[PDB]
């Protein structure tokens, strides 16, 4: 209603930042890689892991912005 | 060699739908627009003084 | 000071400045891969300072590229 104009804007806020995080991660994995190559496959898991739990920390403050909002 | 950019795009994919799953449940809202990401254009401190003096050292010389 | 020596002194700056920055991203980085999977720390490391060093060189060149240019245009 009047409040979707809100809830946008802060969505495109967090999907900016966490777009940051991941072209960051990623930019610096891929020079370690380029400097050391063995780790191009291990190092996957620790890239993975980091995206997904920021990425969900990233959610979760989407979610406690929404019932922070309709409390009232 | 473009497993780390595959890896970071399906990562900003699978957050990306789960804000959009967020944004329908509760509630309703209209479509994001931030672009994909793309890659193109422990102390750290002693790399940062290393660089300092090597850089005070080309002043100098310059004069 | 000499105009000369003063955009010397201001391009050294935002140099260091910008390596430090990148020192940072990248330090930051490496201490979140390393913790979770701390298997990794000699050989991330040591891909960490090989970055760290290459880039340091190349502000070193980015300065002497400016020097060279100014004193031969100017």
């Amino acid at each position: 209603t009047t409040r979707s104009k809100a809830i946008a804007s802060k969505t495109k806020e967090i999907e900016q930042v966490y777009r940051q995080d991941c072209e960051t991660f990623g930019m610096v994995v891929k020079m370690l890689i380029e400097k050391d190559p063995s780790l191009e496959k291990s190092i996957q898991f620790a890239l993975r892991q980091n995206l997904h739990e920021i990425g969900e920390r990233c959610v979760e403050e989407l979610k406690h912005f929404i019932a922070e909002y309709d409390t009232s | 060699s473009e497993t780390t950019e595959r890896t970071v795009l399906g990562e900003y994919n699978l957050f990306s739908r789960k804000i959009e799953e967020i944004l329908k449940q509760k509630n309703v809202s209209y479509v994001s627009t931030v672009s994909t990401p793309i890659f193109s254009t422990a102390g750290v401190q002693e790399f940062v003084d290393g660089l300092h003096e090597k850089l005070n050292t080309i002043i100098i010389k310059a004069s």
